Order: C-alpha cells, then sequence, then structure tokens
C-alpha cells in the first residue's frame, strides 16, 4: 500500500 | 540456480529484515545453491560501494542527487524518542519532538542515511537540538541512552525492549522513514542478483509496506 | 579536564561496555566537561583510523605486527557456538568445536579482529569449516542463525537470548578472547584522553578481566 507513497521525493 | 550475491545494508536490517528475505528467497528449490556475502554499514559508506561495484545490491536510505542509483521502496520504520527510565520524559508514552528541546541528544553521525529525515523534523519545528555526542550504529546509541548519557531519536527496533529505557512515540511532527532497495542504473546485473532483487521487491510490497 | 575524546570501538562494545565506562568516568566532577564522539567498526578498519588520528583511543582486537600501536588488556569475551533453536546441535548444552564439522557457518569476514583466534581454533583441531556466507557485524550474524541459514561461532552477548537460537558453550578447544585499549605508541595524548585511558584500564582490571 505504501509503495507508491515511498516513490515520492 | 548457481551464483553469488554481494549485498550491503544498513545496520538495523541485519537483525530481522535481511534474514527474513534470505530465508524466504532460499526456500525455493532453484535458489538453494545461490550464495551471499553480507556487508553492514551506514548509507553514506554504502553508496560508494555500490558505485565501485563491491555490492551487487544495497538496502539503505534514499540519498538526494544520486541519479546513477535507483532507489525502490522496500520497507519502513517508525522513528521514536528513547530515554533512560529515570529521565523526566519517561513518565510519558508519546511526545512532540519540541518537548525534547531541553535535553542532550545522542545524535546520529553525518554518515547516517537517517540524518536528512531527522534534521528536517527539527527544522520543521524550528528547534536546534542540544547534541551531546555522536554515534553511528544503533546498539551503541541505545547503550548510551540506557546509562542516561543522553536521549535519542532513532528507529523503533526490537532490541530497545531489552534496555532500561522508555520508548516514546512521536506525535508531531509527522514522519515517514522509508528504506530502499538500491542498485546502479543502466548496469549489468547477474541472474542471481536480478532474481533476488525482483524477489525482495515483491516480498516488501506484500509483507513490509 | 576538558576537551574532546574520539573513541573508536568494535561493535560489541556499544551495548554495555562503553556505556559503563563513560557513565562511571563522567561521575567525576573534573570529567563532567569532557566530550566524546563514538565510532563503531571492525578491528581492521579501526587500526588505520588510530594511525591517521581520527580516533584518540580505540577498543579492539589485538593485531600482530603493529609496532606503532600499544595494546593493553581491557576486557574479555567468551566464544560460543550459536545454532537455530531446532538445529540438530540444539539437543546439547555444550559441544566440542569439532562437533560442528558437518554444518554450514555464517562466518566472520576477514575485516574481523576475531578471525585470528577463530581460525586458530579450527586449525588446532585440524578442521576446515564449511562456510556458507560471511558477515561483519554481530546482530546480522545471529539474525541469520535465527532463520537457520547457518550456525556460527561468536562472542556471547546479551542479545543472543532474544533470538530463536540455542547458545552452546565450547568445551574444546578453550582459548581466551581478549579485547584491548589501543593507542598510538609514544604519541602526545591529551589530558582528557589520558585521564580516560588510565580510568578505563584500571576499571577493566578491577571489573572486566577477572
Ligand atoms: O540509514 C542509515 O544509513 C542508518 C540508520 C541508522 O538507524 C543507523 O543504523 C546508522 O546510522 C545507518
Ligand atoms: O574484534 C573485531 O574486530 C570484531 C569482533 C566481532 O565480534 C564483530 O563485532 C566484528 O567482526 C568486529
Amino acid at each position: 500500500g505504501a509503495y507508491g507513497a515511498g516513490l515520492a521525493h | 540456480s548457481h551464483g553469488n550475491i554481494d549485498l550491503g545494508f544498513i545496520y538495523t536490517m541485519g537483525a530481522h529484515t535481511v534474514p527474513e528475505l534470505v530465508q524466504n528467497f532460499t526456500k525455493v528449490e532453484s535458489h538453494k545453491d545461490i550464495t551471499f556475502s553480507f556487508f553492514q554499514g551506514a548509507t553514506k559508506s554504502i553508496i560508494p560501494d555500490l558505485k565501485n561495484e563491491k555490492f551487487d545490491l544495497a538496502i539503505c536510505s534514499y540519498v538526494e542527487n544520486e541519479p546513477d542509483i535507483e532507489f525502490l521502496p522496500l520497507t519502513k520504520q517508525e522513528l521514536v524518542v528513547v530515554v533512560a527510565e529515570n529521565h523526566p520524559l519517561a513518565k510519558y508514552d508519546s511526545i512532540d519532538l519540541q518537548d525534547t528541546a531541553d535535553y542532550s541528544y545522542i545524535f546520529f553521525s553525518d554518515t547516517s542515511g537517517l540524518r536528512p529525515l531527522i534534521d528536517s523534523l527539527f527544522a520543521e519545528i524550528n528547534i536546534q537540538p542540544k547534541i551531546g555526542c555522536y554515534v553511528e550504529e544503533d546498539t551503541a546509541m541505545v547503550g548510551l541512552v540506557s546509562v542516561d548519557y543522553g536521549i535519542s531519536i532513532m528507529p523503533k527496533i526490537s532490541s530497545l525492549a531489552h534496555y532500561n529505557v522508555k520508548v516514546l512515540s512521536i506525535n508531531e511532527p509527522k514522519h515517514d522513514r522509508f528504506i530502499y532497495l538500491a542498485s546502479l542504473k543502466n548496469h549489468y546485473i547477474s541472474p542471481a542478483s536480478k532474481a533476488f532483487k525482483d524477489f525482495a521487491l515483491r516480498y516488501g510490497k506484500k509483507h513490509f509496506l
């Protein structure tokens, strides 16, 4: 679930 | 089938995460004969060892302005504040980071891939923490907190429950601490390394994230 | 006393030994103003950082043919064999090192100052251990033993009790694992660093070395 969120920088 | 994987990773991944990945990777029959060499260190040491190809793959913190490196989300951690059981903050169960302003920190050294996140949290609330000393690795940090040499902000890891310290959750500011599978962009990677890379990314999506 | 002490040490010293030394040192009024920075690593990396003066003092393994470094005994550890909790060797409470001949090791890498002692123990009993993988740091080692990825020989440390592993004492061969306070020989040492060196050696003699 949090994978997409983890791509944001 | 056959081949070797040189994997470098940040310290807290040694206790449980890397073993879980390796255990599950290796139960597949076609992976039984693949071998590993495992290296431990801080993110800032690990990145050069990726570029010079000492490591096939790495698990570490994201680092800005490393366009040659691909960072893919693998897992996450919760940052907590850790204090000796006699410390004034030990009476609480959760705190705001600005509530620590008066107290001396055992801080992560500049080599730590966690320092960008941590520094941004203190900057967000406009607090300049009192830093008493620096350490790099996590057990040395909680060791010093346990004799009340200072307090710390650090990842919540299983060993904290075995020191005489109180672990406090952080209400404000908000944070996400992600950990990444790191590899060289546009670089040739061995069949075993690619197999482990894809496996670990699937595993993290299903079990870690 | 005032000034800073840069202290480098091998990983297992962070959990308890360095905290104990620093806490007891700092109780003294004339030591309250001394500051520290603490560095962690393996012996083979620590030695150059003593020579290049990144560290004022180090706590690490003895290294042969380092005439520029003074090693003085500080503490000691017990080597044990660690196996997954359902490993065939877990049926025992103590073993001889040769009882491990059939099993794959999670071995310390060449950077480890423990490897001279460990290698000599296997050479003494004329056994060539099967090595499945190498690791440098101790929690990574017991982490892998805990998933039965291999067995290991390592220092008995407090964290072992919290993994799914059985700790086996070693009957034969028996040899002492000493840890040393290391410094540059005949080199200027600051008042704070000297105070800490003398304190730590006295403390280790009284409480660590038996
Ligand atoms: O992400 C990193 O580079 C690290 C995080 C900390 O937990 C420590 O394990 C150490 O500072 C390395
Ligand atoms: O004496 C040493 O240099 C070391 C001993 C081991 O316990 C590990 O902490 C690591 O291999 C470093």
